[PDB]
C-alpha cells in the first residue's frame, strides 16, 4: 500500500473520488490475509442508498 | 496491468538484434531471427528451463 496509496490518492484527487477493494485472501504463510486493490472510478459504479 | 508483479508472458529481443526470447513462468524459448519479423521454420525453438 506504500506505492498504491499513491494512485488511490491521485484518482480521489483527480476525480473527486476513488475506491479500494477488501476482498478475503490467503498470505504465503496461511492463516487469513485480505487483499486491498484500488479501484479507478472509470471501473466502479458504487451506489449508495444515502 | 494495475495489480500484477510480474506479467503472463514477455517476448525479449536480444541487445544484438539477432534472436527473440519468449518467457513463461518456468520455461523460455529461444527464437533465431535473421530479419526482423522473418523467423524460418528451418531453425529449432530451443527451449530451456530457467526455474
Amino acid at each position: 500500500m506504500q506505492s498504491k496509496q499513491i494512485a488511490i490518492h491521485r484518482a480521489a484527487l483527480t476525480y473527486g473520488y476513488s475506491y479500494a477493494r477488501v476482498l478475503p485472501g490467503v498470505a504465503l504463510d496461511g492463516a487469513n490475509q485480505a487483499e486491498i486493490h484500488g479501484v479507478s472510478p472509470r471501473r466502479l459504479l458504487a451506489l449508495y442508498e444515502d | 496491468q494495475i495489480n500484477d508483479e510480474y506479467p503472463k508472458y514477455a517476448l525479449e529481443l536480444a541487445n544484438n538484434g539477432k534472436t527473440v526470447r519468449l518467457y513463461t513462468d518456468t520455461d523460455y524459448y529461444e527464437l533465431r531471427m535473421p530479419s526482423p519479423g522473418n523467423f524460418p521454420n528451418e531453425q529449432v525453438i530451443k527451449k530451456v528451463h530457467h526455474g
